[PDB]
Formats: C-alpha cells, structure tokens, sequence
C-alpha cells in the first residue's frame, strides 16, 4: 500500500 | 546491480518513465557539483512530479515496488538538499 496522501502533502511542500 | 539499475532495465519498454528517471538522475549528479543544488531541486522537483503519477498508473508488480522504494528515495533526498540550501 503505497500512501498517496504522504507523498502528495510532502511534494507540495517540497516544490516552494 | 542496483535497485535503480534494475528499475532502469524494467522500464525499458517505457520511455516516459526512462525519461523520468533520466532526469532523476540529472538531479542526483547536480547534488554533486558545486554550485548545482538549485538545479537539483528544480530536477528532483520535475522528476518527482511525473513519477508519483506513473507509480499511480504502475500495476502491482515488482517494477512498482522499485518505483516505490525509487521515488521514496528521490523525495528524501530533495528534502534533505531543501534544507541545507535553506541555510
Ligand atoms: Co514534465
């Protein structure tokens, strides 16, 4: 099970 | 062989995801040189972005697995590098 939620919230605040 | 070597050769059908690696690993050798932590993030950013969709379209399988462990891999080495050049 991959979480999407996780990866998606930690590229977002990744990408400033 | 590495993980990344094998990802690499089991997605030798698949030119958008060689390609997404490819500029990975643009990003990691940028890390290396001095003066290219900018154009590490920019890569790893870009990178990233396009392998979380294609580990969305992934079938279960071992090549999934690898792009896993691959993009979990790539998105801690972006954080990390975030923060030193935070500094
Ligand atoms: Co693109």
């Amino acid at each position: 099970d991959i979480d999407f939620d996780d990866l998606s919230r930690r590229f977002e605040e990744l990408k400033k | 062989t590495s993980a990344r070597d094998l990802l690499r050769e089991m997605a030798r059908d698949k030119p958008r995801l060689l390609a997404a690696l490819e500029v990975a690993s643009a990003a990691m050798a940028k890390e290396e040189a001095a003066g290219g932590e900018q154009d590490a993030l920019d890569l790893y950013q870009h990178s990233l972005g396009e392998l979380l969709l294609l580990l969305a379209a992934e079938p279960p399988g071992r090549r999934r697995e690898l792009l896993h462990t691959e993009v979990q891999n790539l998105m801690a080495r972006a954080e990390y590098l975030k923060e030193q050049v935070k500094m």
